[PDB]
RNA sequence: GUCUACGGCCAUACCACCCUGAACGCGCCCGAUCUCGUCUGAUCUCGGAAGCUAAGCAGGGUCGGGCCUGGUUAGUACUUGGAUGGGAGACCGCCUGGGAAUACCGGGUGCUGUAGGCUU
RNA sequence: CGUUCAUAGCGACGUCGCUUUUUGAUCCUUCGAUGUCGGCUCUUCCUAUCAUUGUGAAGCAGAAUUCACCAAGCGUUGGAU
RNA sequence: GAAACCUCCCGUGGAGCAGAAGGGCAAAAGCUCGCUUGAUCUUGAUUUUCAGUACGAAUACAGACCGUGAAAGCGGGGCCU
RNA sequence: UAUCCGGUAAAGCGAAUGAUUAGAGGUCUUGGGGCCGAAACGAUCUCAACCUAUUCUCAAACUUUAAAUGGGUAAGAAGCCCGGCUCGCUGGCGUGAGCCGGGCGUGGAAUGGAGUGCCUAGUGGGCCACUUUUGGUAAGCAGAACUGGCGCUGCGGGAUGAACCGAACGCCGGGUUAAGGCGCCCGAUGCCGACGCUCAUCAGACCCCAGAAAAGGUGUUGGUUGAUAUAGACAGCAGGACGGUGGCCAUGGAAGUCGGAAUCCGCUAAGGAGUGUGUAACAACUCACCUGCCGAAUCAACUAGCCCUGAAAAUGGAUGGCGCU
RNA sequence: CGCAAUGAAGGUGAAGGCCGGCGCGCUCGCCGGCCGAGGUGGGAUCCCGAGGCCUCUCCAGUCCGCCGAGGGCGCACCACC
């Protein structure tokens, strides 16, 4: 039976990468989280105040509270049969903005551009995405030179 | 791979074009298989080994059956192999005598099963080349190279053993 | 008479009989556990919204009249 | 062999009322018919409610019926209640109402009729309005029963406010180890 | 060379039973509506769809149906989903009633929507109740192994039409 | 073209030795009355401005180390899913999709924000 | 090693096996009980052959012999503690 | 004198940080000084074990009263487990 | 489709940590032992540790790298975009939050009716298989992961059978299948089935599975690589096998011959300073190069198929049986 | 038993708003009038309803429906303030 200790098994998780030890460079601290920012948690060894628990590393969630130098952040943690949305108080250093949402906002902005225009025109445009369709009919010109023959090569033992 | 009687297929394909490589080179093969479906698969297997190129990364351009151009000639075919033993992997040069390449490769696949308990999926056919009377290294072939060939069909054992299941006459096997 | 000591064998199955339901998201979640000094001040702000009502109502009527003038100019 | 779970194939809703009383069952015969032959979903809702339990059709107090009709616009209408109409002693002035109910208590009956109110039975409502047109369909507060105060996240489970089943309240019935901080802990 | 278009649409037959089947497979098999053995569905192809077929490969035989296949399946075993009651397409009054809000007003229209994979494919294809086909007459080769390697499972592209005829 | 002050990302920015630096800067530099501090005006603090780019600093250089980025290694190693495939086992081959890492060989060797100079 | 000679007979360092007449592991069966050692008595089987029949080997001259093959037909005893 | 003290050079930490080990740490989290009692008083929230109960341990705040620093700040015990 | 997380497989050790082989190079250090030195970083070796390039081989409790499978989020009306009010918070002005009031609709694929609350029994001995996996020589042993079974469950196949494969059962007719089969037992090959392989005085004969290995075999069949030979070979028989030379080390005797460093020339047609026999040691014998005869292929070394040796148990016996070439 | 809690107890015990005036409107204290169980989002259901859609003709034109875009009152219940 294994030890219940808080930091058990974070030998690798909380360990600054190769040649990225030392001073926590300052952008990290000086970037602003509001309420409802989508934020991915990633514990860090240098800063031990406000560390998240090893279960929430990797996990993404939303900011609910913002204190002086930390951010309350609702994240969903599964427990055997039940997913528990729960609220944890991570110090900034263990947290980035999750880009996952921004590619969405880019698309909605692009849609609002393509909805305003193409209204006065009349031609309705494809706003929905569509999965990669089968690759269409097309010609391939074997331009002058014929195809290159590939015989499989005879075995030989190298070692 | 399994079998039945194979057909030569021509299969040419290319790693599909990109920004960086706009008009990529075509690669052609001789892929013996029971049908185009497994032909194309077999094409991809051989190319994967040789070239950094997968079914996802490429497109088969032209798969097409290839017909023996001299069906009603009797030929001698040299065939080079690459089988897998229980032990290590090997090379051979088999020789068959047949009316077709397909027939000659089919013939090979049966022989290899017989003589080496080698199953389809172990065998790689590299080259199949029709060959003269000479340049035939195997005496099992060479004995049929002769103008006035002459042999009997000596102990001609009967079939139709159950047309008359029972009969008065003891049979005959001299003809 | 030693036992089996621990397992997780039939458990995933057991969990998924009744789903593994995601935690039921509402709009308007509580302000439980929000930095006290904030909550005081948003409470006070909420207290005095009724102060500055008469100004606000007039501003919307002026807006509504400007909308009605704009729609009349369009038509 | 097919893969479906047959687990929630049978829907558990009621079909008829569980009661055997004959007057209610006549109302059911009437509102089944109307439900099916009218387009009115009022009839369907009413029909649905005739099958429900006592618990499930709670009493609608006179004051609650007042204030719900005091609301702006539903004026010169009829309030409908598959439950019973009870009095409120803590309301005084009772406007002249129109009402449907399976029951109205004797006080509540007097007060309404004294006001110039009309009381209707459900057979009478149908003839008056078979498609439920110009009705206010109310309900009593379902979660009134003291029952519900024991339901929920259990007592002694942090941030629950759930009445425990206790023989008698008093200084020394619970309120020790697990409510005081002084005694063990608290939730 | 003329490399023709990669196919839009494929028929997908469930070719093994409903015992001892992994949960990820099982879910996809009930996202293709392939619950019983020897049920089949049309399926429009694309990166998403094709990969879902990749996750259920040794549980299905599938490929690119002929024109005739789409007819024979629709006429001989064409059943609507009409108020959730599997009902046989005996008249166009059924198809129209359901799919007529899309311009699809007859069996023929339906066949054209399925075969060309139109705008309104999702709605015509879902309208069709999944095709309960019989066992394969003349038998199969091998249930458990892939087509390429002798068996019946997996993509057999053109050759799905032979299988269709011996089952439909 | 380039610098100083405060920077962001933190080696394409590090290290070694070599060469070159106009003007403005930045420095070294000359002093200890006062501020301040030392065993020591070396450092630190303070008051300067005679010298000088020697050094720091910048820019460049090296079939340089290092780092960064491509190729190769290799569809190799590994690997999801499959079979009443093989094999006495150990292990291996196929199908279905995913797919690395050295050695070896190329190329690159800081970009840039705010505020203020100089080259008028 | 065997004077000499790896192998008549042997055989180190290594290695591959079989066997359940040793002892361990293990705890599947039996705790509403399967009588717990030895000896006596009696039958039958196995061969991994001590003797006996037929044979190959020798570092078998004879005598004595060990090595191996077919082989379990027939034997394999009397006592002291 | 291989080891005492002084001085110059190199030194990515190969030392040290009470203790096991792991992580973390260089004009520090090490060493040496100066001043100190945030190891003080008081509500709730949260995390960790978890049943998502307790205990312990911790995290973010908030209100007091202080410490220290030119200040920004940091500090309600021990860099973190 | 975007976007984070990861330190297992692999890989690496001319990158850290630890392990570890070899030689090059180095008075780095210095030594301990030498030999030639009185002694001398003198000359010459040497072994110690250290170092300069290289090099061999490794890691559950090492790692610069770094997969596959995998875990989060996100993919819109609770969303966007305007206008204005509230604050005891925050502040050069501004933030940030909370309020009102308008303005805008399908925002990846596939599927499916959802939500929600109360009472609640049995259970809390488990076992089995793929794959992964710890202890153990191993176990029908013990212990985890992952899915699926059996338990709760019949049916076709596997002769027999919890668990293998196929498939999951209302009561019946017709059809068709699976996995398995089709000499007879026993439904189906009573095909003029196709091509090979193999004879066993222990043949062989189908997942789980109920049985064999190393190592052998001109048994037979395929390969692979090399030869050879008309300058007529290859075997099969017949003729010589010397001298410089008791060569040198070894004397205990080795003039070819217990052993070992050597190891070339002559005559040459050609014979090794010698394969053996044997000798105290010789001798004597025996083992190339070439012919004479005969008359086309010959021969070597690997390799992998079937077959065989290897291969011993106790009541009489089991590819299921009968049998089968 | 229920219609009132909460405190160990002494005990205390579920109303608010608005408007006008008077005290300095001091987000505090006192005097007159009006409303009277707050508000956000979702809510079965009711309510209003542009507008169709025809009538054997060209228009007029009350009656009856069917649908109804759009907009409202919003039960219960839930979440939030
Ligand atoms: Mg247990
Ligand atoms: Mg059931
Ligand atoms: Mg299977
Ligand atoms: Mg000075
Ligand atoms: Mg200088
Ligand atoms: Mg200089
Ligand atoms: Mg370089
Ligand atoms: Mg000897
Ligand atoms: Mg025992
Ligand atoms: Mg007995
Ligand atoms: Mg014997
Ligand atoms: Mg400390
Ligand atoms: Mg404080
Ligand atoms: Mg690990
Ligand atoms: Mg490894
Ligand atoms: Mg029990
Ligand atoms: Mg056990
Ligand atoms: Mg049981
Ligand atoms: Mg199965």
């Amino acid at each position: 039976t294994n030890t219940k200790g808080k930091r058990r098994g974070t030998r690798y998780m909380f360990s600054r990468p190769f040649r990225k030890h030392g001073v926590v460079p300052l952008a990290t601290y000086m970037r602003i989280y509001k309420k409802g920012d989508i934020v991915d948690i990633k514990g860090m060894g240098t800063v031990q105040k406000g560390m998240p628990h090893k279960c929430y590393h990797g996990k993404t969630g939303r900011v609910y509270n913002v204190t002086q130098h930390a951010v309350g952040i609702v994240v969903n943690k599964q427990v055997k049969g039940k997913i528990l949305a729960k609220r944890i108080n991570v110090r900034i250093e263990h947290i980035k903005h999750s880009k996952s949402r921004d590619s969405f906002l880019k698309r909605v902005k692009e849609n609002d551009q393509k909805k305003k225009e193409a209204k006065e025109k009349g031609t309705w445009v494809q706003l929905k995405r569509q999965p990669a369709p089968p690759r269409e009919a097309h010609f391939v010109r074997t331009n002058g030179k014929e195809p290159e023959l590939l015989e499989p090569i005879p075995y030989e033992f190298m070692a | 791979k399994a079998s039945g009687t194979l057909r030569e297929y021509k299969v040419v394909g290319r790693c599909l074009p990109t920004p960086k490589c706009r008009t990529p080179p075509l690669y052609r093969m001789r892929i013996f298989a029971p049908n185009h479906v497994v032909a194309k698969s077999r094409f991809w297997y051989f190319v994967s080994q040789l070239k950094k190129m997968k079914k996802s990364s490429g497109e088969i351009v032209y798969c097409g059956q290839v017909f023996e151009k001299s069906p009603l000639r009797v030929k001698n075919f040299g065939i080079w192999l690459r089988y897998d033993s229980r032990s290590g992997t090997h090379n051979m040069y088999r020789e068959y005598r047949d009316l077709t390449t397909a027939g000659a490769v089919t013939q090979c696949y049966r022989d290899m099963g017989a003589r080496h308990r080698a199953r389809a999926h172990s065998i790689q056919i590299m080259k199949v080349e029709e060959i003269a009377a000479s340049k035939c290294r195997r005496p099992a072939v060479k004995q049929f190279h002769d103008s006035k060939i002459k042999f009997p069909l000596p102990h001609r054992v009967l079939r139709r053993q159950h047309k008359p299941r029972f009969t008065t006459k003891r049979p005959n096997t001299f003809f | 008479a030693k036992s089996k000591n621990h397992t997780t064998h039939n458990q995933s199955r057991k969990w998924h009989r009744n789903g593994i339901k995601k935690p039921r998201s509402q709009r308007y979640e509580s302000l439980k556990g929000v930095d006290p000094k904030f909550l005081r001040n948003m409470r006070f702000a909420k207290k005095h919204n009724k102060k500055g009502l008469k100004k606000m109502q007039a501003n919307n009527a002026k807006a509504m009249a400007a909308r009605a003038e704009a729609i009349k100019a369009l038509v | 062999g097919v893969d479906i779970r047959h687990n929630k194939d049978r829907k558990v809703r009621r079909k008829e009322p569980k009661s055997q009383d004959i007057y209610l069952r006549l109302l059911v015969k009437l509102y089944r018919f109307l439900a099916r032959r009218t387009n009115s979903t009022f009839n369907q809702v009413v029909l649905k409610r005739l099958f429900m339990s006592r618990t499930n059709r709670p009493p609608l107090s006179l004051s609650r019926m007042i204030r719900k009709m005091k609301l702006p616009g539903r004026e010169g209408k009829t309030a409908v209640v598959v439950g019973t109409i009870t009095d409120d002693v803590r309301v005084q002035e009772v406007p002249k109402l129109k009402v449907c109910a399976l029951r109205v208590s004797s006080r509540a009956r007097s007060r309404i009729l004294k006001a110039g109110g009309k009381i209707l039975t459900f057979d009478q409502l149908a003839l008056d309005s078979p498609k439920g047109c110009g009705t206010v369909l109310l309900s009593g507060p379902r979660k009134g029963r003291e029952v519900y105060r024991h339901f929920g996240k259990a007592p002694g489970t942090p941030h629950s406010h759930t009445k425990p089943y206790v023989r008698s309240k008093g200084r020394k019935f619970e309120r020790a180890r697990g409510r005081r901080a002084s005694r063990g802990y608290k939730n | 060379f003329y490399v023709p278009a990669e196919p839009k649409l494929a028929f997908v037959i469930r070719i093994r039973g409903i015992n001892g089947v992994s949960p990820k497979v099982r879910k996809v098999l009930q996202l293709l509506r392939l619950r019983q053995i020897f049920n089949g569905t049309f399926v429009k192809l694309n990166k998403a769809s094709i990969n879902m077929l990749r996750i259920v490969e040794p549980y299905i035989a599938w490929g690119y149906p002929n024109l005739k296949s789409v007819n024979e399946l629709i006429y001989k075993r064409g059943y609507g989903k009409i108020n959730k009651k599997r009902i046989a397409l005996t008249d166009n009054a059924l198809i129209a009633r359901s799919l007529g809000k899309y311009g699809i007003i007859c069996m023929e229209d339906l066949i054209h929507e399925i075969y060309t994979v139109g705008k309104r494919f999702k709605e015509a294809n879902n309208f069709l109740w999944p095709f309960k086909l019989s066992s394969p007459r003349g038998g199969m080769k091998k249930k458990t192994t892939h087509f390429v390697e002798g068996e019946d499972a997996g993509n057999r592209e053109d050759q799905i039409n032979r299988l269709i005829r011996r089952m439909n």
